[PDB]
RNA sequence: GUUUGACCUCAAAUCAGGUAGGAGUACCCGCUGAACUUAAGCAUAUCAAUAAGCGGAGGAAAAGAAACCAACCGGGAUUGCCUUAGUAACGGCGAGUGAAGCGGCAAAAGCUCAAAUUUGAAAUCUGGUACCUUCGGUGCCCGAGUUGUAAUUUGGAGAGGG
């Protein structure tokens, strides 16, 4: 019997990690967000999607028609770069973040929710790089942060600051011990 | 036959820590002589290969860890002659 | 600058401590300073890197149990 | 504390005895004798003179039998080389061993401290304002 | 941004989080072919200050290189750049950073642009590498490591070699005749 | 009842004779510890106390000829600096010596030592930092050689001889033999105000 | 949802568009690297950091804008020639080896990134298609990129504002 190179590779991979003890800086994922509080941050996050490449350039199209025959404030939007990210985080600027937790290079992601909870800021873990992708008109970008808000999403936003720190925040900070990968 | 018992495990002990490598040979010639006490090779005994839990990984990964996880440190050749005087074993030969 | 410090210091706690720091501080809590900045100018050359290494980990002893 | 000759104050630390730690690079010598080759004192029945001068009378005068069964089943403390301080082989304590095999094979070495201490987060307790 | 965060990070390889990154990364590339394309830069920040960019042309491989030496005198680096130019010819070797190493070989990536395409073309910043002088840095030593091994650097400690050991002991060893003798 | 230790530090620059001097001089002393290199001054007492050594020798040169030699008390003793010119190693062959190593010291002194505090502060000096303590770790029972000091034109001379009998007895010149003036004293350790400058 | 897709990794096309071998080789950049000969026959040594062999480029190549030289009233990228100098210095201090500062002159050009949020809008670009004032330009389309493509800037500092 023989199955695929890579498969087995990755399969290898997985009983490894699935076996191999990590230091807490490592395994403070898979403490993420539950499905019902996720469902609820992507409906908060689903009204707020970044005006993709259509619909920009549709908009400017629009603007120049009427200005050639011949005011509102800045659009509210989530913010998802990693430099962006990082650069609203240590700033107080950012209200909201979330981490993905299946980023391939573990390090470029250990650090964020340290300063995050460093910085005083609220900071969620949850399941899938894909879905913040989704949400984002991209494929992935292991990360996502909120900004200033509508004031109708204010209170929602709030809430789910409340629920996220009384669920997640809270709860997991015992992560710091209990080293993962001790599986039998 | 409590104690004939307790001997094997004495034994089966020795058996796995009876000095069998040029590096193991010349830490015992280091330890023996002042060069370097207890304290000395409790120093030295952290590097890139502590804390790796062993126990609990597969077996076709400890052996790929078993064969690239070695450091190839300053030989002496008066260790390597005790380990080839130590594995030595004829009338008919000579 | 206070964002470096504050990176290193951020690093320095996610990063851990290595197996010599490991050891460099468990002798500093066990026993005196001097076995650990020998031990410290035995793997580092220059006997101010070690001198610099042994203020690093009393610093992180000293914050460990305090605030 | 008293100052110096001019206007400069100077800590009187107190004297440091020059005493030898239980590692300092520095063994029980007791034998006086160097990094020599034992060739030498075979045939006399001393190996050099200890501290202060006076004969170290050999003590290892052993059997043939034990001899024989010493070369054919090594002890597990064998060493080969000889001690300094006697014609008998500095033959290792199985505690050595233990040590060195430790050592030998990436196992820990220094016991009693845990591989997997949680990370006590000292920093993340303060918080920027 | 978060390149200094991870360039902090690096420089902490006995860390435990890096120590696990490594002892796993060792067996997964130990698994794989010695020389494999990489699909993304295991340490962005040091190929990102290395020049690396994330747009097309550019090209991320992992190469491994056996230890030890009854003596050699060129550096793994230099081998490895070469042995990776030695199979992709149409691309230009820029730099290569460590990313892990073992007992018995260490693993470097090297970062490789491709002069044929144009967006590498069109950059007035890349483009420069594309004129045929650069062709096979890696073969003479003009890389980072390849300078660092020839010893090309300023003072007395590189008269020797300030401008390579052939030229300048060609140069000195010459018995120059004018005309007019002097 | 005396114990003592030595501290043997030398700077960047240490020629081969200088460092064949400083060698045999660590042979010499049996309770001498030695140390790869020093950069900057003030550290050096850090460093004995790292060894609980109660003494401490500098062998500083500006430049790549003449050597310099600091003997102080690293706690809080005072220092004093010697402007080495003249120079002879260990490794001369007009030199025959088996003497052994760590031996225990004799040492000569003239009349001129007790002639002044400062010169009786560097006989002390001498005796206590080059007199092994007779139950020193790696000290030997027996006496082979002797050194002699002689201070002449304000600069003191250091000579070693070993001794030997017949079948009453007879030395020959051996180890290192050079000149040490006297260029600066400090009060204190590597500091503190000049008390003595020539 | 005993389901569907997101992803991430890895494959295939005689796939669309491309590139690489090799030859030549006085000079250039590296790897590799001996011996004949010569000194107290030859142990260090000279021949030699050479020939042979191998890989990589052009009309020139390399290097080049200091982790440089100096210790002064400081010099101010690199390269090349004279001097420095057969000097400093090495040399079983025996044969021999042997620079570098500065000074005289041919020429001069300086620079570009990382690390700062565009966050009041990834503003970036590869490729296919229809046209044209076709070494390329415009509209449309697909895709790469947020694990970072646009703009400013980097020790001479620089950046947000009045």
């Amino acid at each position: 019997v023989k199955w695929p190179e890579y498969v087995r590779v990755q399969r290898q991979k997985k009983i490894l990690s699935i076996r191999l003890k990590v230091p807490p800086t490592i395994a403070q994922f898979q403490y993420t967000l539950d499905r019902n509080t996720a469902a609820e941050t992507f409906k908060l996050f689903n009204k707020y999607r970044p005006e993709t490449a259509a619909e920009k350039k549709e908009r400017l199209t629009k603007e120049a028609a009427a200005v050639a025959e011949g005011a509102s404030p800045k659009p509210y939007a989530v913010k998802y770069g990693l430099n962006h990210v990082v650069a609203l985080i240590e700033n107080k600027k950012a209200k909201l973040v979330l981490i993905a937790n299946d980023v391939d290079p573990i390090e470029l992601v250990v650090f964020l929710p340290a300063l995050c909870k460093k910085m005083g800021v609220p900071y969620a873990i949850v399941k899938g790089k894909a879905r913040l992708g989704t949400l984002v008109n991209q494929k992935t970008s292991a990360v996502a942060a909120l900004t200033e808000v509508r004031a109708e999403d204010e209170a929602a936003l709030a809430k789910l600051v409340s629920t996220i720190d009384a669920n997640f925040a809270d709860k997991y900070d015992e992560v710091k011990k209990h080293w993962g990968g001790g599986i039998l | 036959s409590e104690e004939e018992k307790n001997q094997t495990k004495k034994e089966k002990h020795s058996r796995d820590i009876d000095i069998a490598t040029v590096e193991a040979m010349t830490l015992a010639h280091q330890l023996a002589l002042g060069q370097k006490n207890k304290h000395d090779l409790v120093d030295e005994g952290f590097n890139r290969y502590t804390f790796r839990d062993t126990e609990n990984l597969p077996d076709w990964f400890l052996e790929d860890e078993k064969e690239h996880s070695k450091i190839n440190k300053p030989i002496t050749k008066e260790a390597a002659m005790a380990i080839k005087e130590k594995i030595k074993a004829p009338i008919k030969k000579v | 600058s206070n964002r470096t410090k504050f990176v290193r210091s951020l690093v320095r706690e996610i990063a851990g401590l290595s197996p010599y720091e490991r050891r460099l501080i468990d002798l500093i809590r066990n026993s005196g300073e001097k076995r650990a900045r020998k031990v410290a100018k035995k793997r580092l050359g220059s006997f101010t890197r070690a001198k610099a290494k042994v203020e690093e980990m009393n610093n992180i002893i000293a914050a460990s149990r305090r605030h | 504390y008293s100052k110096y000759a001019d206007g400069s104050d100077r800590i009187i630390k107190p004297e440091i005895n020059p005493v030898y730690d239980s590692d300092d690079s520095d063994a029980e010598t007791q034998n006086t004798i160097g990094n020599i080759p034992l060739s030498a004192y075979d045939e006399m029945p001393h190996i050099g003179y200890d501290i202060n001068g006076k004969r170290i009378m050999r003590p290892a005068k052993g059997s043939a039998l034990d001899q024989l069964l010493d070369s054919i089943e090594l002890p597990e403390g064998w060493t080969g080389l000889l001690d300094k301080n006697s014609g008998s082989s500095l033959n290792l304590t199985k505690e050595e061993l233990e040590l060195i095999s430790k050592i030998q094979r990436n196992e820990q070495t220094d016991d009693s401290i845990n591989p997997y201490e949680p990370l006590i987060d000292w920093f993340t307790r303060h918080e920027e304002v | 941004g978060a390149y200094k965060y991870l360039e902090e990070l690096q420089r902490k390889k006995q860390s435990d989080v890096l120590r696990f990154l490594q002892r796993v990364r060792v067996w997964e590339y130990r698994q794989k072919n010695v020389i494999h394309r990489a699909a993304r830069p295991t340490r962005p920040d040091k190929a990102r200050r290395l020049g690396y960019k994330a747009k097309q042309g550019f090209v991320i491989y992992r190469v491994r290189v056996r230890r030890g030496n009854l003596k050699y005198q060129r550096s793994l680096r230099a081998t490895a750049e070469e042995r990776v130019g030695r199979r992709a010819a149409n691309l230009r070797v820029l730099n290569s950073y460590w990313v892990n190493q073992d007992s018995t070989y260490k693993y470097f990536e090297v970062i490789l642009v491709d002069p044929q395409h144009k967006a590498i073309r069109r950059d007035a910043r890349y483009n420069w590498i594309c004129d045929p002088v650069h062709k096979h840095r890696e073969a003479r030593g003009l890389t980072a490591t390849g300078k660092k091994s020839r010893g090309i650097n300023k003072g007395h400690k590189f008269n020797n070699t300030k401008a390579g050991r052939r030229k300048t002991w060609k140069r000195q060893n010459t018995l120059s005749l004018w005309r007019y003798r002097k | 009842m005396n114990k003592q230790r030595t501290l043997l530090i030398s700077s960047r620059g240490v020629n081969y004779r200088h460092r064949h001097l400083i060698q045999d001089l660590s042979g010499l002393l049996p309770h001498s510890r030695k140390e790869p290199k020093l950069d900057t001054l003030q550290q050096l007492n850090e460093i004995a106390e790292l060894y609980n050594c109660n003494n401490v020798l500098f062998f500083e040169a500006r430049k790549h000829q003449d050597l310099y030699l600091w003997l102080s008390k690293p706690p809080n003793g005072p220092t004093i600096k010697f402007y080495i010119q003249n120079l002879h190693t260990m490794d001369e062959l007009n030199f025959t010596g088996n003497c052994l190593k760590g031996s225990r010291p004799v040492l000569s002194f003239d009349q001129r030592f007790e002639s002044s505090p400062h010169y009786q502060l560097i006989k002390e000096l001498l005796v206590h930092n080059f007199g092994v303590p007779p139950n020193a770790r790696k000290s030997k029972p027996f006496i082979d050689h002797v050194m002699s000091f002689s201070i002449v034109d304000d600069k003191i001379w250091v000579r070693t001889y070993e001794i030997s009998h017949s079948t009453d007895i007879s030395l020959v010149e051996i180890g290192p033999r050079f000149v040490m003036t006297v260029i600066l004293i400090l009060e204190g350790s590597f500091g503190g105000p000049k008390i003595y400058e020539n």
